[PDB]
């Protein structure tokens, strides 16, 4: 069925640059989107994310506002998320999840549900 | 300030208390009154000028009742 | 019973075609349902529910001013500017007064100076927002028959007491099937939607006392409005309309607040709803209701019993009340069970025989002991009467005597016939029932006459209304046709008396 | 700004338990836009409801959603031995952002 | 409260600039106008009655001017 | 040098209500208020029915009286022509600049 | 002279005449006996409740 | 505004008591709002009146309350064995305040 | 069906903060009433009173006109009388009571019966 799938990553040093890919699975590309969700074990979920895998378009969270840049690469249906002057802190596990773009191609208001499904999960830590 | 919306332009009627129904139908009354009492002058003038317009005798006192109510409120 | 000398109170005498009887609810009174058979029903509307709301803008009551720290600059290099102005929380006028050589050009004058005060809030509207979904009209049920006026105590809130009933009405559950034990279930439609015309009134806060405004006028107030979105670091629009910067005539600027403006504002809210809130809803009194009352199912309750025996002592001296009845509480004495309660109203005692037909249908004491504890009404003839139940060796009787004429009635009935049609109206044909071809052709044309006058006429205080009222009046003394003449006299006095009836 | 919701909870199978999530005027209250996540600890998060009352036809139907002001109600009633999953709601804020709740850790007993 | 003194009836003519001479202005004329922008309805009426007085073309006009300038400052 | 000519009180504080409650035909409420200064009252006929307990029904002639209060009066403060003063300056050029 | 607070400006005698708030007469000594009353506290009632 | 009512009078088993409650014209007289308080040693005064007469839902008929001007007359007859109770008078003044008796302390057998 | 408890009121010292609870139980408070009759060791029952429901409205004796004030709190349906100092003569049993009120719920014409419960009692004694 639908399938996610990420790199799992590894430390990194504090102030590398982790580069996560979510390569989409059994749907169709060019209506998948896509949102990345960090996670580490025992605090709240922040979603800094991007919304737009159409156009190439994206969307931070004002923590996240800059840091993060997205590539998208439709060739390989991929999406590389890569969080530069990562910290201590954001040790996490990053999901990327999809919320289907409206036929129009341009992504404002999302479907009614958002996360039908969910990348498998990359933990990523710094030392 | 000086706010200007007046909210009886429109009320809501009801069989319940409105607020200030009462003292306010009224004191529009007593607020051309004293503001009369203050410029009998302006009756005077005021009674000229109506009685130039209109040569119709009632028409005139139609024009000085325009005029006494205009002065006072609408500056 | 719930609605005795309550005043507004309107009893509708029998449904009439098919136990359908529709009937509009108005907090300022009650109606009182009397069928050809069944209960007299005592129907009372009280209260009203605000729901969930919604902010939309705000407005400042009092400015605090604080810096007003200025610029100027010379004759020519340029107007004045200083950081102050992109804060957004300043308010500045940069206004073009000043003179040469005193501060320093060598080029004798004009000068800008740029004047930027610190602007911070203290007391505010919220000005929050009414829809229409939500709102449930509570109705309280009351059913007379048996009853002292609390003795049997235990309300019907939650049932016992089984006399009264409670129902909560709202637009997602109409239709209140209500449960009165031993009468019947009394059902009735409602419609909360479309009686009071929401979403055109805001509910408004000041500090305690809580309004209901137009939107109309409440986005016409001359206030800094905020948005209401959220704090945070509230961002005041205007910011000019509050503060004032006089300018001295000879040299320099002032800022100077208006101070606070409240009582203003309590001013220009002549004519809102008085308004009660708490944390989930806000009591809203006034209003009405427009319900079709179903009286379907019902029963008389006990109309098989007994006379029961011998007792008519009474408590107290009936009471003529307001507007027809005279409501007696009797106290048979030693009765043994639910017995039936002899009424009748004689014209004439000889022969008994009454025609007075009683508003309290199969009246009826409880259990066994002594302290029964019944009250009733009974509406007599305007002349003089015998107040008589007739059962036992000499029973007990009583003299009454109403005053007025069925003149006096006639004249009355309509007094407020016209004020139904006054405040309310457009619904007030509603009162009566199965109508067509009588109160519809007549609701309708109340309708359209009704749209365009409001329309036609809107931005009437009571002040205005009388004299647009006279002057449509001295046009209806003159003029041509007997119709624009005739048309505008009788338009004008409608107005002159929905003014009357709005005061009284 | 995390979505206010409870730390956690436990009781007895088939019992009724609520799931309160409290937001702002801002997103949960102007929007019907929630969703509860159960988040079975250790393996990628699911979504069991979407558009509030509705849920995902792989839902177990005994999970109930609810809203009025500013709440969500996630409302579950004959529970089953296995239903620690821990749940997070989440939903789209007015500035096109979505945030999601402190979590819920669901205690079964 | 009502109060009704508005001090323009008086003021005091003077070198120096008055209180609120500008917010003054301006407002009594935009109270009008945003009187007028809530009800088209009674520039339908006040247009009939005016030009049903008067016979005489312009004055209708002085009538209409009468009839706009009293029904939102003083009522 | 000047006097005081009146004063208003903008702002209001009230107090200590209660309220009469007499019946019908009972003739007039009392409620000692009235007597004393600064207490407004303003007596209105409440139609009175049998939940408050009376013997007739109509208007029940009651007024609460609240004790008014003040808190920031405006002066009035009036002057006349006496205790007056101008205080002008002069300038003759001549030559000068700043004195 | 018109003192509200910490301001002051001239008005007539019409104007300031002519307020309908309370007179209050010369002075204030302890707490003065506050003519008229009526404009402020504005007080009725409506369904006959209190 | 006080309460007169007598402190306490006895009588023997089954001969009729009175209890007399004397007001004002400001409550037990222009009003119908009287009710008597069987307050025992030990336990909180409780409702036996109410309005004249009444009976709440413990009749226990032999208790009957009258008024002849500002007076409120409870008349116990039967004495009920053990019906030894402080009785209060209480009113309703028209100043909206409640007036208490200063009690009558009964003696029974 | 109805209960009514109140936490003791020992003894402090004349020019003490006594503050009684009522806790409502069983009986719906939602708009429910309340009283307070303080009685001293057979005293004369004294009303020093405030009409609450669930607005929160009071009206007080004359003589506790400004003495005691009982806030309410419907998440526990419990009433809150505190007098600002216990003096001395005050040794008496204050009772909470209820006088369940009208359906708008604005309370101004009591019920026929007033007080169809009451408090346990709580002595306070000024010593
Ligand atoms: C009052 O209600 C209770 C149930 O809550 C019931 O047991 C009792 O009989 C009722 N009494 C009266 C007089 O309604």
């Amino acid at each position: 069925e639908v399938q996610l799938v990420e790199s799992g990553a590894e430390v990194k040093k504090p102030g590398a640059s982790v580069k996560v890919s979510c390569k989409a699975s059994g749907y169709t590309f060019t209506s998948y989107a896509m949102h990345w969700v960090r996670q580490a074990p025992g605090q709240r979920l922040e979603w800094m994310g991007w919304i737009n895998a159409g156009n190439g378009n994206t969307k931070y969270s004002q923590k996240f506002q800059d840091r993060v840049t997205i590539t998208r690469d439709t060739s390989a249906s991929t999406a590389y998320m890569e969080l530069s002057s990562l910290r201590s802190e954001d040790t996490a596990i990053y999901y990327c999840a999809r919320d289907k773009v409206d036929d129009y191609g341009d992504y404002w208001f999302p479907t009614l549900w958002y996360f039908d499904y969910w990348g498998q999960g990359t933990l990523v830590t710094v030392s | 300030a000086v706010t200007l919306p007046s909210h009886s332009t429109r009320k809501l009627q009801t069989r319940s208390q409105t607020w200030l129904e009462s003292r306010e139908y009224t004191k529009h009354l007593i607020r051309v009154e004293n503001w009369i009492f203050r410029n009998p002058g302006f009756a005077l003038a005021a009674a000229a000028i109506a009685w130039l317009l209109g040569s119709s005798t009632s028409q005139k006192v139609i024009y000085l009742v325009m005029i006494l109510l205009i002065a006072p409120a609408y500056s | 019973i719930r609605c005795i000398g309550v005043s507004n109170r309107d009893f509708v005498e029998g449904m009439s075609g098919g136990t359908w009887v529709d009937v509009v609810l108005e907090h300022g009174g009650c109606v009182t349902v009397m069928a050809q058979d069944k209960p007299t029903v005592d129907i009372e509307l009280v209260t009203t529910t605000v729901s969930n709301m919604a902010e939309v803008r705000s407005y400042c009551y009092e400015a605090s001013i604080s810096d007003m720290a200025s610029d100027s600059r010379c004759p020519t290099q340029g107007e004045a500017y200083l950081d102050k102005q992109s804060d957004t929380q300043y308010v500045c006028k940069r206004t073009l007064v000043d003179r040469g050589w005193g501060n320093g050009c060598g080029l004798f004058g004009k000068g800008s100076l740029v004047t930027c005060a610190k602007f911070a809030c203290s007391k505010k509207m919220t000005g929050k927002s009414i829809q229409p979904e939500n709102l449930e009209y509570r109705i309280m049920l009351s059913v007379h028959g048996s009853q002292h006026s609390g003795m049997i105590v235990n309300d019907t809130g939650h049932e016992t007491d089984e006399n009264r009933a409670k129902v909560e009405i709202t637009p997602n559950s109409p239709r209140a099937e209500a449960t009165l034990g031993g009468f019947g279930s009394l059902g009735l439609d409602c419609e909360p939607r479309t009686g009071l015309d929401f979403s055109d009134l805001y509910y408004l806060t000041m500090n305690n006392k809580h309004w209901l405004v137009h939107k109309e006028w409440f986005h016409d107030i001359p206030l800094p409005w905020h948005a209401g979105a959220d704090t945070g670091t509230p961002h005041w629009n205007n910011k000019e309309a509050l503060v004032e910067f006089k300018d001295a005539h000879a040299k320099r600027q002032t800022v100077v607040v208006l101070g606070s403006q409240e009582g203003a504002v309590h001013t220009a809210l002549a004519g809102a709803l008085e308004a009660e809130m708490d944390g989930a809803k806000g009591r809203l009194s006034s209003g009405h209701l427009k319900c079709r009352l179903k009286m379907d199912k019902l029963r008389l309750k006990g109309v098989s019993y007994s006379l029961c025996t011998a007792a008519f002592t009474f408590t107290k001296i009936p009471a003529e009340t307001l507007h027809g009845t005279v409501t007696v509480e009797v106290q048979y004495a030693g009765t043994d069970g639910p017995c039936k309660v002899p009424a009748q109203m004689a014209v004439d005692m000889q022969t008994l025989t009454p025609v007075g037909r009683l508003i309290t249908a199969n009246p009826v004491i409880t259990e066994s002991t002594e302290n029964s504890k019944m009250m009733l009404e009974l509406d007599p003839p305007f002349g003089d009467s015998y107040i008589v139940i007739g059962v036992g060796e000499k029973k007990i009787t009583h003299h009454w005597h109403r005053s007025g004429s069925t003149i006096g009635k006639a004249f009355e009935a309509t007094v407020r016939g016209a004020k139904r049609m006054a405040v309310l109206g457009d619904t007030a044909w509603d009162f009566g029932s199965v109508g067509g071809a009588l109160n519809s052709l007549g609701k309708g044309i109340h309708q359209i006459f009704g749209a365009a006058f409001k329309s036609l006429f809107g931005g009437m205080s009571w002040f205005s209304q009388i004299l647009i009222g006279t002057l449509l009046m001295w046009l209806g003394l003159n003029t041509k046709n007997g119709s624009i003449s005739l048309m505008c006299l009788a338009l004008g006095g409608v107005l002159i008396f929905l003014s009357t009836a709005v005061s009284a | 700004s995390a979505l206010t919701q409870p730390a956690s909870v436990s009781g007895s199978p088939g019992q009724s338990i609520t799931i309160s999530c409290t937001g702002t005027s801002s997103d949960v209250g102007g929007f019907n836009y929630v969703s509860w996540f159960q988040q079975h600890p250790g393996k990628a998060p699911k979504l069991m409801l979407y558009d509030v009352t509705s849920r995902p036809s792989g839902v177990s139907s005994r999970f109930s959603g609810s809203k009025s002001g500013n709440t969500a109600s996630l409302t579950i009633s004959g529970l089953q031995a296995e239903d620690e999953a821990d749940y997070y709601c989440s939903s789209h804020t007015s500035r096109g952002t979505w945030v999601f709740g402190g979590g819920t850790k669901l205690t079964v007993l």
